[PDB]
């Protein structure tokens, strides 16, 4: 459906041309090839939903990314050697395999002939992996948030630096591997993978600076669409209701224990967390900036008195929420710690307590009991929003 | 047609480097350029050539070099062969030379590219690249052009490498036989050039704040080698080559194989032919500067108030601290970090250490001069380790040996490496700094490796007192908490305050409350905070001098600076030691860059030494301005003998005084009232004693 | 060479001109020049090979040019290896 | 001299000392606003003549290296600053985007650039040559 | 260790005032063939400026006597 959608697009481009009277002179648009970017096509149930009957179908997957791997070629057309004979040959490939022919060129000058190739003069192409860890939406208890591998193909590539928090549609796919890798023999239990369509950016509003090429223009153009997309959902009759519920007195008394409705009388705590869950307005200046856009909230009392009951409350009601103890966690559970992978010598970043909670509250508890080693993340965190690492390998500033 | 296209190529090429290429006689150099090039290489033994690319853009309208960048190394080979039938024409080097290789090196390109900038479609193209590098791998030969020799007819074979795995021909040329027996190697007659393969990174300042630096590596041949160092910022030039690595398996799957044998798996990586690392001069950084611009720094340096000026517009947000904003503007301006007599080197920059009670926008300072102060790198302290910091030894698996990390010191060379919360480093990591402050480089003897890389990077500080706010109560020698040695090492100090008051939170509050009413963005200073860049890398080359004899002057001054400190009796200062005194050397020095002035004078000096002594009414500021005028005035008068002075004697002094206060007359009239509520203030105090 | 350590002063015309761009600290920049110039060793198979070379610990004190001598030194003497007890890894100092 | 900008003079001392003038100073002030008008607007023209020497190269800039024909403002801006002025004449962003309207303006030729919802995305590059219409400062 | 230099910093009204005059001396004489000439003997002449015997001839002298 994909090749007849661009088939359909490369021909109405042609007709609109033929109605409108200049532009790429007819062919110039019809020698470049046309392709689509179909999102959001019904958000799927994240990881452990993926069905293995569903392989090739169209999934939605939300999450950060952990790694993304430096830039890989691609071959898609071949420079063969220009033999003795004197002139290069060039071909494509059009499958994972490559023929060289055993003549050499135009000319029977050497029939037999040890045909070359120039791999410097070959074209290529863009395939970059990025690993994906889904939010914790929905993971209930012992595991670890899943991930699943992904591979994107010469537009979208460096549309997602590590630590950014994408949203993909994309294609399911499953391949087999090796294990001795020295006789044809594969494996059976698949591997899987996505073969990523379309990436809705960051699914952030930060704006500093671009990525990538033409991707931001895809950006432009979602950006502004915003309310149904963002909101997923909206009718006046629920506007309707929201706006009759905005109408009510006792609201901010209301809405107070509409949180957590098993919590007695303590309400002006109830206050402060509603207040939390709506915090701030992101003001960005060109100068100075990061004015850290929410707010932080410690609460503390006499023990038994419902403040670890409302943390859990809370962290169940948001959508993003992160619970983590205290003494029980490390500066690098509270704030992602970096890794230089000797794989491909690149900086990938790992389990980011607070990187998680990218957006939305997170929770924390005994915060006393927690070492006086950690607790120091957080001076530098709650304040600017950004983690400076400095280590052996690497300096960096993430922001959380 | 590309054969013939690699030929026109040469024949303009050729075309280029024959005629000339520089207009200029007479006053620059003479009109042929490559001509006298390849005359200098001739004598000499450089083995490349370095062009322009302008040039060749002005050669054929650009078509020519547009040609040569788009698609380059499809014509390294056609150009480098097109070279020699000009060399052998004018200088006969290539014969005697017994070897016929020359490294055609660009550089001078219009448009460098961030890493992230570069794709596959760039590929086998020419490109620029700018990026920091870090752990730069040992020389090794690397073979261009060898010598097989046959295994029966044992004749030589001229086979060349292209860097992919060993070649071979196929029949054995030597018309004698056609034989495919593996030709037999010769190290000798074979023309080997050693490459270094060095991992850059990117930059700051492109890369959007909050994400993660991505990398590369690229190599480095020819002359070019060792050229790089761990921490110099560079800006390479050449080929984005492809390199193949059988080590890519598994995840990413689909690739493909070489069948109608085995899978060519690939990486990028950059080839670099000419390498740049540069970050009374004026003589050069001024002609090199166009005129037009000359009238920009003109204005910006012959206006009266520019130390002023500038210096309440460093940090726009920040409400006031004219005490800090002064220490930074100081850093970004360093000294002159000149050597003594062949005997030693003395340091030539500033570490300015603030020190302040919660909520004193301490932090703000720092991420904003690591965002506006060039190669700067801004690191938490507690959450990195002294390692890190200086310089780390890891192995790398390329010659199985241990090298060099350059860390944040070693990448932060010539800039300010800001750094926050020095009592939460523990001393394990506070050690390692000292080598980077005064000595001003660092030495490592780990696994083996002993090295000393030089540091000239200004540092800075953000610690919290000991108690998180400091007892007023308590005395200032045991409220610090850090030791003596980096406590005078910092050549600046401010432990800021923070207290309660009126005329000054009401005034802070609205401050603060207009910058998030971001329409009341009125926060614009005089000077930007671009100009202000471009303003300092004229300043930066001023090297001034203490001919003037405030020379003398300090030296007394200085005397009082550890007369006042009176620790215990007579005892040891605290706070200052002679290192201090190097330290006011280096601030007049800076300041005299500031104004654009060499020959420092002793108001200079004064300033440098107030503002390294710090730890109605109406704007505080001027009135004590005021005050001091005045009383030079009235001493001058008292020593003149002159009969007398009046108040209004003294509002026309002023008048006298501050023409360039400018304004309207409204102004004057009212400036007029306060010089005599100023006066009458005076009166009122006891300063000086009135008569009649 | 010889005409000049002929002399009476030299062996404090050396002194004041061991330190290019000192005040004071004769005594230091003294037992600087000793450990520089070095004495006669003497092998003692009979008891143990006693070394005839100085070993000098300057404590130092914050402000007082010491590390600047030894910088001093590094580029004076034949064989200077300077390191810092930053850099320290016991394996780096002594052989491994 | 050369142009270098020293002023080792003007820091001398307050020796401006010597105009015991009356309120004729008043009579430089009624002059001072009148030249506040020209100033300003001089200190406006000192763009149009900046501005215009660093476009001298920028049409060399996007140019001879780039020929991605759909590229945009954002990232073009983000390619001049931090390139060559990394080197001894830095510049500014929006300075860059003052830069690209210029050329545009000063060549509606072939620089076509229009604005879709954020940016202005710019033309598909033709290469003229320039100069001849550098004239027009 | 046989020898212990044990220096010590000690506020003086007067000591401290000459020694700051050296140091800013100090401070101040830091900073073709007939130019290298007139490079060579000024750089000399500061040589001499600390009286005693120049450099070079220090490290001649040690390497001499170490030898
Ligand atoms: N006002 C209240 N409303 C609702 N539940 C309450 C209230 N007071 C006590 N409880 C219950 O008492 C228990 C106290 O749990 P928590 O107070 O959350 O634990 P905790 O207070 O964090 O314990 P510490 O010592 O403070 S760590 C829970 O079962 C609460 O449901
Ligand atoms: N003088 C000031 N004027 C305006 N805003 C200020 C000022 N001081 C602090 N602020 C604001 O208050 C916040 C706290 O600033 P800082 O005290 O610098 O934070 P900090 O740097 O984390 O301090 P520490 O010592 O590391 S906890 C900042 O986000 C500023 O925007
Ligand atoms: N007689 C002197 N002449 C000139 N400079 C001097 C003199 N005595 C001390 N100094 C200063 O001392 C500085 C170097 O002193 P250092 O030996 O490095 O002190 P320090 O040992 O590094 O301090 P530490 O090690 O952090 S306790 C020089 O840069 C001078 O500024």
């Amino acid at each position: 459906v994909i090749s007849i959608m661009d088939q359909t697009i490369k021909d109405c481009m042609v007709s609109l041309i033929v109605d409108n009277n200049l532009d790429y002179d007819l062919d110039e648009i019809e020698t470049k090839f046309y392709k689509v970017r179909p999102y959001n096509v019904g958000s799927c149930k994240g990881m452990r939903e993926l069905n293995p009957n569903d392989i090739d179908k169209l999934i939605n997957l939300k999450g950060l990314v952990l790694r993304s791997t430096p830039v890989i070629p691609d071959m898609k057309v071949a420079f063969f050697k220009c033999n003795v004979c004197d002139h290069t040959m060039a071909v494509e490939i059009d499958r994972g395999v490559i023929q060289e022919p055993a003549r050499c060129e135009r000319i029977d000058c050497n029939e037999p002939n040890s045909m070359s190739l120039i791999h410097n003069r070959c074209s290529f192409a863009d395939k970059q992996v990025i690993k994906l860890q889904e939010t914790p939406d929905f993971v209930p208890d012992g595991q670890t948030p899943h991930s699943i591998s992904l591979c994107v193909y010469d537009e979208l590539v460096d549309s997602c630096r590590a630590g950014d928090r994408i949203e993909v549609t994309g294609t399911f796919r499953s391949i087999p591997i090796r294990a001795n890798s020295r006789q044809r023999v594969l494996k059976s239990l698949y591997k899987t993978y996505v073969d990523v369509v379309h990436v809705k950016k960051v699914s952030d509003k930060r704006l500093d600076v671009d990525t990538s090429t033409i991707e931001q223009e895809l950006m432009q153009n979602k950006v502004d669409h915003n309310e149904v997309e963002e909101v997923r959902q909206i009718t006046d009759q629920d506007l309707a209701k929201i706006r009759e519920v905005a109408a009510r007195e006792d609201l901010y008394s209301l809405l107070a224990r509409s949180i957590a409705p098993s919590i007695y009388e303590l309400e002006d705590v109830k206050k402060g967390i509603l207040l939390q869950l709506f915090g701030g307005t992101n003001k960005t200046f060109t100068k100075g900036g990061r004015y850290r856009g929410d707010i932080n909230i410690l609460l503390c009392g006499d023990p038994s008195t419902s403040k670890s009951q409302i943390l859990q409350y809370v962290h169940k009601i948001t959508p993003r929420g992160v619970y983590t103890s205290g003494k029980g966690s490390s500066a690098v559970g509270l704030t992602a710690y970096i890794t230089r992978d000797v794989d491909t010598k690149q900086l990938v970043l790992e389990s980011g307590a607070l990187v998680l909670s990218d957006g939305g509250v997170c929770c924390i508890d005994e915060f006393d009991k927690m070492s006086d080693s950690t607790r120091s993340v957080l001076h530098e965190v709650m304040e600017q929003q950004t983690i400076s690492i400095a280590k052996a390998g690497i300096i960096t500033t993430l922001n959380a | 047609v590309d054969d013939v296209t690699g030929e026109k190529v040469r024949e303009a090429f050729e075309q280029f480097l024959e005629d000339f290429s520089v207009q200029s006689t007479d006053t620059g150099e003479v009109e042929k350029v490559y001509r006298a090039q390849i005359e200098f290489m001739k004598i000499y033994d450089l083995n490349t050539i370095y062009i322009d690319y302008q040039h060749l853009s002005m050669r054929e309208n650009g078509a020519l070099a547009m040609a040569i960048s788009e698609q380059y190394y499809r014509f390294l080979p056609f150009l480098q062969k097109g070279l020699r039938r000009v060399v052998r024409k004018y200088a006969p080097e290539l014969l005697n030379t017994s070897e016929r290789v020359f490294q055609i090196s660009f550089f001078n390109l219009p448009t460098v590219h961030r890493i992230r900038d570069i794709r596959s479609e760039k590929i086998g193209s020419l490109l620029s690249i700018s990026g920091t590098v870090t752990r730069t791998s040992e020389v090794r030969p690397e073979l261009y052009k060898a010598s097989f020799t046959c295994d029966m007819c044992r004749a030589i074979v001229d086979n060349v490498e292209q860097s992919f795995k060993y070649t071979e021909p196929t029949f054995c040329p030597n018309p004698s036989c056609e034989n495919r027996a593996f030709w037999t190697l010769n190290v000798t007659r074979s023309r080997f050039l050693d490459w270094q393969k060095v991992r850059i990174q990117e930059n700051a300042n492109e890369i959007p704040t909050g994400s993660m630096p991505r990398t590369l590596d690229v190599i480095l041949r020819g002359d070019s080698v060792e050229r790089a160092k761990p921490g110099d910022r560079c800006k390479f030039t050449g080929v984005e080559i492809v390199v193949p690595d059988v080590t890519q398996l598994g995840l990413p799957g689909v690739k493909p194989s070489s069948t109608l044998v085995r899978d060519l798996t690939y990486k990028i990586s950059f080839l670099a032919c000419h390498v740049i690392s540069i970050g009374r001069d004026q003589e050069v950084f001024l002609n090199s500067l166009s005129s037009d611009e000359i009238n920009e720094l003109k204005e910006m340096v012959k206006d009266e108030h520019i130390y002023d000026k500038l210096v309440r517009s460093i940090a726009p947000a920040v409400f006031g601290h004219e005490a800090v904003k002064k220490g930074i503007l100081l850093q970004m301006l360093g000294g002159v970090h000149k050597s003594t007599v062949e005997g030693i080197k003395l340091r030539g920059d500033i570490n300015i250490c603030v020190v302040g009670d919660p909520s004193t926008s301490k932090s703000q300072f720092l991420k904003y001069v690591v965002g506006f102060a060039p190669r700067s790198v801004y690191t938490s302290g507690k959450a990195s380790s002294a390692a890190g910091l200086t310089a780390a030894v890891v192995r790398d698996e390329e010659g199985g040996d241990y090298t060099i990390e350059a860390g944040a010191l070693m990448l932060a060379d010539n800039g300010i490496c800001c750094i926050d919360e020095f009592d939460k480093m523990d001393i394990s990591d506070q050690v390692a700094i000292h080598e980077a402050m005064e000595q001003q480089t660092i030495s490592i003897a780990k696994a083996g490796i002993h090295a000393t890389l030089n540091a000239r990077t200004s540092i800075l500080a953000a610690a919290n007192p000991v108690g998180g706010r400091y007892n007023r109560k308590l005395s200032l020698r045991g409220n610090l908490n850090m030791t003596a040695p980096i406590m005078s090492r910092f050549d600046l100090f401010f432990v800021i305050l923070d207290d309660c008051n009126e005329k000054i939170d009401t005034e802070l509050a609205s401050h603060i409350v207009d910058l998030h009413m971001k329409r009341d963005e009125a926060i614009e200073p005089p000077f930007s905070a671009e100009q202000l860049r471009r303003y300092i890398k004229y300043a930066r080359t001023f090297k001034p001098i203490l001919t003037k004899e405030a020379r003398s002057y300090l030296v007394e001054k200085y005397k009082e600076l550890r007369k006042d400190d009176a620790q215990g009796f007579s005892r040891s200062s605290y706070r200052i030691t002679v290192r201090q005194l190097e330290s006011m050397i280096r601030l007049s020095e800076a300041i005299a860059r500031a104004n654009c002035v060499d020959e420092i004078t002793p108001s200079f000096i004064a300033e440098a030494y107030d503002l390294l002594r710090q730890s109605t009414t109406v704007t505080y500021d001027k009135y004590v301005s005021m005050m001091n005028m005045i009383v030079r005035k009235i001493a001058e008068v008292d020593r003149e003998g002159a009969e007398e002075l009046t108040a209004v004697d003294i509002v026309d002094w002023y008048l006298l005084q501050k023409e360039n206060d400018l304004g309207s007359l409204a102004e004057y009239w009212e400036e007029r009232r306060l010089a005599f509520k100023v006066i009458k203030r005076l009166v009122k105090d006891r300063i000086l004693m009135e008569i009649h | 060479f010889r005409k000049i350590s002929r002399d009476r002063g030299i062996i404090d015309k050396i002194i004041s001109s061991m330190a290019p761009s000192i005040y004071g600290h004769r005594d230091i920049k003294t037992a600087v020049a000793c450990s520089l110039f070095g004495g006669v060793p003497k092998n003692v198979n009979g008891k143990h090979s006693i070394r005839g070379d100085i070993n000098v610990l300057l404590l130092g004190d914050p402000g007082t040019a010491k590390s600047q001598i030894l910088k001093y030194v590094e580029k004076t003497a034949h064989r200077a290896v300077f390191a810092t007890g930053q850099g320290a890894s016991a394996v780096g100092l002594t052989a491994s | 001299n050369s142009r270098y900008l020293a002023n080792s003079k003007e820091n001398f001392m307050y020796k401006e000392k010597m105009p015991d003038s009356q309120a004729n100073l008043m009579d430089r002030l009624r002059e001072r606003e009148r030249r506040s008008a020209a100033l300003l607007s001089q200190r406006q023209k000192r763009y149009q003549q900046f501005l215009a020497m660093k476009m001298t190269q920028v049409f060399d800039i996007l140019f001879s290296l780039t020929r991605g024909q759909p590229y945009t403002e954002t990232y073009l801006s983000s390619l001049i600053v931090d390139s060559l002025q990394d080197s001894n004449n830095p510049i500014g962003t929006k300075e860059a985007s003052e830069i690209l309207a210029g050329l545009q303006g000063i060549l509606p030729m072939d620089i076509s650039v229009h604005q879709v919802d954020g940016g202005l995305k710019v033309y598909r590059w033709n290469s003229l040559d320039k100069n001849r219409f550098s004239k027009l400062l | 260790f046989d020898i212990l230099c044990v220096v010590r910093d000690l506020v003086d009204e007067e000591a401290d005032e000459r020694l700051a005059t050296f140091v800013v001396d100090s401070h101040v004489r830091s900073h073709q063939l007939n130019a290298r000439q007139r490079r060579l003997q000024r750089q000399r002449k500061k040589e001499e400026e600390i009286s005693p015997i120049p450099q070079e001839l220090l490290m001649k002298y040690i390497h001499y006597a170490r030898t």
